C-alpha cells in the first residue's frame, strides 16, 4: 500500500496503489480504474512543466514516466510522493469544498434601495423633445391615405425621419412604411433588411435620422378609453430601443369627433417616457398579448408600482408625455404615394408623379423620400443613394447621369 | 485549475510616486512561473525594488481561485483601486461588538439557530419565536448588535428605518411597508431590522393622529401575517 | 350572527349594548388548575418528552397563567432542552448526527427551569 499524489492542470488528486513494485503500466491501469481517465489520454511525468504543454505529443515527449514498462520502484516513489498526470480536455476534480465569492459580506438592503432597484411607473412631465415639427405635405398625404384609402378600418404605420436640433426640437421630413400587414387592433411590420438599409442611407445622405414612429388608431380604438393600446405601446418601445435617439416621438393619427358631429383627423405626438424604454430594455414587458388581454393596461412579466397603485397591469397613459405639435414646410415633399401601401408603387405611378410636378425643377421632382427609395431599389445603396440624397438635401443641380437614368426608367426604357 | 483570464491591478496608496513600470519589474518577474495560489480580492504585497506595491485581484478565471501560471495573459490593467474599497471595511463582524456576552448569546440562539439548523426544531417539534424586540438606554449598542448578528450569519438583511418610512407622504408608507415585507419574504431566510420602531408605532393615546393610527394598523396586519414560516 | 371580541367591556361604545345589537356577553376568564392542566395537555401533544413529565405539578405551580403564556412556557421548555444539548452540537456542521437528533427529549427539570425563567 502506497499513496501517490497526482498533479494535473485541473489541480491535485491522490491514488492508493499496491506499492512501488508495480510498473507505470499498472499505475496507469489503476488510474483508469479509479479516476475513470481513459488510457489513451493519461501521460505521467515527474517534471512540473508537463502540465505546461498543449499537445499530446508534447506530453509524450517527457519519457521519464511516459513509458509504461519503467518500474515505479526505480523512481524512488514513496508515501506522499509527487507525480504529474496530463490528459486531454479539462475536468472538474471532485471533493471541492464550497467557497464564498469575494465581497459578499453585508448585504444590507434598504427601503431606498428597494425603490431604486424595483421598477416603478410614472408619467414623465417634460420630454426630451420639447416640440416636434411635422412636414405639412407628408402629414396631408398620410391623413388622406388613412381617411380615404383605409377609412380608419385598417391600421397603418410608418417610421418618422428628420433632423434633431440642440434643444431637442425635431423637424419631421418624411415617413417610411415598411412592408406590413394591418388589422383592426394590430399591425405586424414585416421589415425588410435591404429596404431599411436603403432608408438609412437616404437619411444619411439627407442629413437626418430616425426620430419616431407614426400609426393610426381605428374608429373602435378611438372610442376606447386609452391614448394607445398595449400592442402599439410595445411596438413603439421596441422601435425606440432599436433607435439610439433620445428624441423619439410616437405619433397617433386619430379620427376625432367634434361636438357638431364632424370627423376631424388629428395628429397627436407624444414622447414615451424613459421609464417605458427602461422597462422594455430590461425585458419586463410581455411581447405576447392575447386577444382577451385588456388593451387599456400594458403587459409586464413582473409587478411594478404604477405611481401609488401597485398593479402589474399598467395603463398606457402613464408612458406618454405630451409634446407640442408644429407644422412646417421642409425641403421634402410627399406627393408620391408611400411605398408598401395597398396602392403598390409602380413605374406608372412614378411617371404620373413626374408629370404632375413637371413645372417644378428636377431637384424638386426628386425631393420626395418615396421616389428616392424607389430609385434606390435600382441604385447602389453605398454610393449612388447617399450622393442623390445629398443632392436633394442641398438643392444642388442634379448630375446629368442621375436625371437621364430616372427619365429612362420612368419612361419604360 | 491554473487561471487564464485573470486580472491583477494595484492599489492607489502604493502607486503614489511609483518608480515606474510594474508589469515587467513587479508583476511578471515575481508571478511568472511562480505558481502562487491567488484568490479573488486578496490584497497581496510585492516588491520590485525599495517600493512595496499592494495589488488587488479584481477578476480571475476561474472566478473563485486559481494559480498564477505563465498562461495568465493580463498586465497591470491601468486602474489603481482607491482606498475606498477599505472604507467599507467588511462592515461589522463579532469582535466589533463587545461587553455583552449574554444578550448576544440569546440573540444568537433566537436567530442564528433557526436559520442554520431547522432540523433540531423540527425534531423537537417546537415553533421557534419570530419577533425579537431589543431595547435599552439610547446609544448603548442596539443597532450595532443587530448588524453584527445579521451580517455574520450571512442571511438576507433588510434594514427598515423609522423616520425614513415616516418622512414619506401619506399613502406611501402603507405601500412601502408591504413592499418591504413581500420582498423580504421572497428571499428566505430573511431578517427585517426595523430600527426606531417606537417612531412608527407609538402609544395610541400619545398620538391621536389618523395617519399614525392607519400606519400602526397596517404594521399590525402585516406582522400577524408572518406565519408563513418562511424564515422571516 | 355577529360575535364581537374585546378586553374590557366598559371601554366599548355604550350604545352597542342596547337590546338587539349585542345582548349576550360572555366572560372568558383565567383558567383554574384543571384548565391549565388541559391547556398543557393540548399543547404538549406533538413535542417529544420523557415519561418523567409531571404536568400536574406544572399546572399547580402556574398561577395567573393564560393559554398563551402556557404555550410560551412549553416553547421555553423546548428551547431550554435544545440549549442544554448545544454544548455537544457544532454549529459549523449542518450534518447533525441522526442518533443525536433522536436522542433529545424534554424532561421535568427543563419544564421547571423554563417555569422559573
Ligand atoms: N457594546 C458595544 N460594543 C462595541 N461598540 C459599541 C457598543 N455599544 C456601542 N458601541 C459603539 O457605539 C457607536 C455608535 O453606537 P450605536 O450602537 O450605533 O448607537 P445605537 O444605540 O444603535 N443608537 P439608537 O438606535 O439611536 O438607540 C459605534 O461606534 C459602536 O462601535
Ligand atoms: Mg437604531
Amino acid at each position: 500500500m502506497m499513496m501517490l499524489r497526482i498533479r494535473s492542470r485541473d489541480g491535485l488528486e491522490r491514488v492508493t496503489a499496491e506499492g512501488a513494485h508495480i510498473t507505470v503500466s499498472q499505475l496507469k491501469t489503476l488510474i483508469a480504474d479509479q479516476l475513470q481517465i481513459p488510457l489513451h489520454k493519461q501521460t505521467l511525468s515527474t517534471n512540473r512543466d508537463l502540465l505546461l504543454a498543449k499537445t499530446p505529443a508534447d506530453l509524450l515527449a517527457f519519457t521519464d514516466l511516459t513509458d509504461p514498462n519503467l518500474p515505479l520502484s526505480s523512481l524512488n516513489l514513496g508515501h506522499g510522493s509527487m507525480l504529474y498526470l496530463a490528459y486531454d480536455g479539462e475536468r472538474s476534480i471532485p471533493g471541492a469544498p464550497p467557497v464564498t465569492p469575494a465581497g459578499s459580506f453585508g448585504r444590507k438592503m434598504t427601503v431606498d434601495d428597494l425603490i431604486a432597484r424595483q421598477m416603478r411607473v410614472t408619467r414623465q412631465e417634460t420630454s426630451h423633445c420639447d416640440s416636434v415639427s411635422f412636414d405639412r405635405d407628408a402629414a396631408n398625404a398620410f391623413q388622406h391615405y388613412v381617411n380615404e384609402s383605409l377609412a380608419f378600418a385598417v391600421k397603418r404605420g410608418g417610421f418618422m425621419y428628420g433632423t434633431v436640433t440642440e434643444e431637442g426640437q425635431v423637424e419631421v421630413d418624411f415617413i417610411y412604411e415598411p412592408p406590413q400587414q394591418g388589422t383592426e387592433a394590430n399591425l405586424i411590420l414585416m421589415r425588410d433588411a435591404d429596404e431599411e438599409k436603403r432608408v438609412d442611407a437616404i437619411a444619411m445622405g439627407l442629413g437626418m435620422r430616425r426620430v419616431g414612429f407614426i400609426f393610426n388608431q381605428t374608429v373602435v380604438q378611438d372610442k376606447t378609453e386609452y391614448t394607445l393600446s398595449n400592442a402599439e405601446v410595445l411596438q413603439a418601445a421596441e422601435l425606440h430601443a432599436e433607435s439610439e435617439l433620445k428624441e423619439w416621438v410616437t405619433a397617433v393619427v386619430k379620427l376625432e369627433v367634434n361636438e357638431d358631429g364632424g370627423a376631424d383627423v388629428h395628429f397627436e405626438a407624444f414622447q414615451m417616457s424613459d421609464m417605458c424604454i427602461r422597462l422594455f430594455k430590461e425585458e419586463w414587458f410581455e411581447t405576447e398579448i392575447m386577444p382577451d388581454d385588456d388593451p387599456k393596461l400594458s403587459k409586464m412579466k413582473k409587478e411594478v408600482v404604477v405611481g401609488v397603485k401597485d398593479l402589474k397591469e399598467v395603463d398606457n397613459d402613464f408612458f406618454l408625455v405630451l409634446v407640442r405639435i408644429l407644422d412646417h414646410q421642409g425641403p421634402l415633399s410627399s406627393t408620391f404615394p408611400i411605398e408598401n401601401r395597398s396602392s403598390r408603387a409602380t413605374m406608372r405611378a412614378l411617371k404620373t408623379h413626374l408629370d404632375r410636378a413637371k413645372s417644378l425643377p428636377l431637384v424638386k421632382k426628386m425631393s420626395d423620400f418615396h421616389l428616392l427609395l424607389f430609385v434606390a431599389q435600382f441604385l447602389d445603396v453605398s454610393s449612388d443613394v447617399p450622393a442623390l440624397a445629398e443632392c436633394v438635401r442641398l438643392q444642388s443641380p442634379v448630375p446629368e447621369g442621375y436625371a437621364l437614368l430616372i427619365e429612362s426608367m420612368a419612361n419604360t426604357c | 485549475k491554473y487561471g487564464k483570464r485573470v486580472h491583477i491591478l494595484p492599489v492607489d496608496d502604493t502607486v503614489e510616486g511609483v518608480t515606474g513600470n510594474l508589469f515587467d519589474a513587479y508583476l511578471k518577474p515575481y508571478f511568472l512561473e511562480a505558481y502562487r495560489p491567488v484568490r479573488k480580492g486578496d490584497l497581496f504585497l510585492v516588491r520590485g525594488g525599495m517600493r512595496s506595491v499592494e495589488f488587488k485581484v479584481i477578476e480571475t478565471d476561474p472566478a473563485e481561485y486559481c494559480v498564477v501560471a505563465p498562461d495568465t495573459e493580463i498586465f497591470c490593467e491601468g486602474e489603481p483601486v482607491k482606498r475606498e474599497d477599505e472604507e467599507r471595511l467588511d462592515d461589522v463582524g463579532y469582535d466589533d461588538v463587545g461587553g455583552v456576552r449574554k444578550q448576544m448569546a440569546q440573540i444568537r440562539e433566537l436567530v442564528e439557530l433557526p436559520l442554520r439548523h431547522p432540523q433540531l426544531f423540527k425534531s423537537i417539534g417546537v415553533k421557534p419565536p419570530k419577533g425579537i424586540l431589543l431595547y435599552g438606554p439610547p446609544g448603548s449598542g442596539k443597532t450595532l448588535i443587530a448588524r453584527a448578528v445579521a451580517n455574520e450569519t450571512g442571511a438576507f438583511f433588510f434594514c427598515i428605518n423609522g423616520p425614513e418610512i415616516m418622512s414619506k407622504l401619506a399613502g406611501e408608507s402603507e405601500s412601502n411597508l408591504r413592499k418591504a415585507f413581500e420582498e423580504a419574504e421572497k428571499n428566505a431566510p430573511s431578517i427585517i431590522f426595523i430600527d426606531e420602531i417606537d417612531s412608527i408605532a407609538p402609544k395610541r393615546e400619545k398620538t391621536n393622529g389618523e395617519v399614525e393610527r392607519r400606519i400602526v394598523s397596517q404594521l399590525l396586519t402585516l406582522m400577524d401575517g408572518l406565519k408563513s414560516r418562511a424564515h422571516v | 350572527i355577529v360575535m364581537g371580541a374585546t378586553n374590557r367591556p366598559n371601554s366599548i361604545d355604550p350604545a352597542l349594548r342596547r337590546f338587539g345589537r349585542f345582548d349576550r356577553e360572555i366572560d372568558i376568564g383565567v383558567p383554574d388548575e384543571i384548565g391549565r392542566l388541559e391547556v398543557l395537555r393540548i399543547h404538549t401533544k406533538n413535542m417529544k418528552l420523557a415519561e418523567d413529565v409531571d404536568l400536574e405539578r406544572i399546572s399547580k405551580d402556574t398561577h395567573g397563567y393564560v393559554g398563551a403564556d402556557l404555550a410560551a412556557l412549553c416553547t421555553e421548555a423546548a428551547l431550554q432542552c435544545i440549549r442544554e444539548k448545544m454544548d455537544v452540537i457544532d454549529l459549523e456542521d449542518d450534518s447533525i448526527d441522526a442518533e443525536i437528533l433522536n436522542s433529545m427529549a424534554v424532561t421535568n427539570e427543563h419544564f421547571h427551569t423554563a417555569l422559573g425563567n
